[PDB]
């Protein structure tokens, strides 16, 4: 899976 | 009359980002004479319209089974919303109705450690590679096994356990054949969870 | 009505002289004003007259449930006798009829690893000791810790799950305060099943 | 648990 896409995600969760 | 079952989406389908998690309602015991099955979402009380039902389908017991499947947003899930999935078809008195939620409680975060296989099992062509999973908290996980970027699938994981603290643990076992072991190839074991910083984790393994 | 449940033996109690071994017949949802319950008991169809009977218990929901326990011999268990419990009360329309037997299929040898904690998990006051036993067949099984004589009692063990081959495999974690594994002590993992010489094995783990 | 009694047993299972 695209790591990067994943960290955006969990920073942007809220 | 009918039977109404009301399924999460998988753990790791709500926590990775690449994914698409959805709950799913299946309906059983439905009679060959009164096939015909609605179905109602709904989230947080508010009705939704994106859910698609399958064709229903014939049971080996002379029954019928149909499944409706709604796509979910992973925050949502995440963030505590409920889902409501309500079936009707005439041999109920009423529609029957479901409600599903992410586990409650205070998460904590798993620790993941890697073991490797035991001399006493050298004498075999095969060898277990071990990755014990500890300390989390809801049991919802999801763990995965690679080698060279790529995945490794000859392997089995436990049902968490509870544990004597009220949180959970788990073991999984990554069978290799021996040469892999001995030759030095590098070994991960991936876990993914909800306390985890990005939901995931990643553990090495190797002679 | 009432409903009934019949319960096998534990593993151990079957398998070690030391203890001894009961089938377990439970009868539920047995109503306040009808709560007199009859037990008959049979090994391959013959009538036996062993069993004692437990007086009738209520439940925090109005219903009364009614316990009987048969005693029997290991031997006979391990050999695959047939055990019948029959269960009668007025607010049945007849009997209710149930039947146990030692889980079928062929025997197959647990293999007993022990495995030492991570380097990663020394960071902690406590460390996990790591008995892994795979390869094995029926999934009856019981796994205990020992340590200079004597029982250790803070493990948990996993459930039995079904590896690729259609054989069994479980994990139990040994949990102790890293001094006492620092210091050397010997930590044992006792492992009990039909397909054991003895039906008894015992592995070593220590610094 | 006695183990020369256990040994015994599992000889004379049959
Ligand atoms: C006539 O024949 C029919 C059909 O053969 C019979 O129907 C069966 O009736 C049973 C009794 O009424 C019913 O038992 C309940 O089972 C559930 C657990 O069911 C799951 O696990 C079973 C295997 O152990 C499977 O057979 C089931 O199919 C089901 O599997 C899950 O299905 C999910 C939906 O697809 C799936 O999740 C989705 O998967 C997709 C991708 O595949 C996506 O990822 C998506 O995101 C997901 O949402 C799961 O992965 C899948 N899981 C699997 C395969 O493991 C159980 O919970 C329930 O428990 C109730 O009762 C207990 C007992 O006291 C109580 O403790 C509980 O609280 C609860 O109330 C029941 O035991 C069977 O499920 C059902 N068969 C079906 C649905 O196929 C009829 O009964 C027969 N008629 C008779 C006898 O008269
Ligand atoms: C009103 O209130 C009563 C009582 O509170 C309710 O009664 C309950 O009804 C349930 C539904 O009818 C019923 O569910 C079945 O459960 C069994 C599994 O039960 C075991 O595990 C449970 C925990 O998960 C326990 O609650 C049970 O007590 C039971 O525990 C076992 O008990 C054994 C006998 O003592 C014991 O073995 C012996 O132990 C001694 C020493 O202690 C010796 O070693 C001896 O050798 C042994 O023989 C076990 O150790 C012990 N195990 C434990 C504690 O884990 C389940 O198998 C069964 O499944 C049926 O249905 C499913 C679902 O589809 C199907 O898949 C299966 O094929 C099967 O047909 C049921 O789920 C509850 O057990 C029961 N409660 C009891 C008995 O206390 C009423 O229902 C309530 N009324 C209502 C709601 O109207």
């Amino acid at each position: 899976f695209n790591m990067x896409q994943q960290r955006r995600f969990y920073x942007a969760l809220h | 009359g009918p039977s109404v079952f009301l399924f999460p989406p998988k753990p790791k389908d709500t926590l990775m980002i690449s994914r698409t998690p959805e709950v799913t309602c299946v309906v059983v015991d439905v009679s060959h004479e009164d096939p015909e099955v609605k179905f109602n979402w709904y989230v947080d009380g508010v009705e939704v319209h994106n859910a698609k039902t399958k064709p229903r389908e014939e049971q080996y017991n002379s029954t019928y089974r149909v499944v409706s499947v709604l796509t979910v947003l992973h925050q949502d899930w995440l963030n505590g919303k409920e889902y409501k999935c309500k079936v009707s078809n005439k041999a109920l008195p009423a529609p029957i109705e479901k409600t599903i939620s992410k586990a409650k409680g205070q998460p904590r975060e798993p620790q993941v450690y890697t073991l490797p296989p035991s001399r006493e099992e050298m004498t075999k062509n095969q060898v277990s590679l071990t990755c014990l999973v500890k300390g989390f908290y809801p049991s919802d996980i999801a763990v995965e096994w690679e080698s060279n970027g790529q995945p490794e699938n000859n392997y089995k994981t436990t049902p968490p356990v509870l544990d004597s603290d009220g949180s959970f643990f788990l073991y999984s076992k990554l069978t290799v054949d021996k040469s892999r072991w001995q030759q030095g190839n590098v070994f991960s074991c991936s876990v993914m969870h909800e306390a985890l910083h990005n939901h995931y984790t990643q553990k090495s393994l190797s002679l």
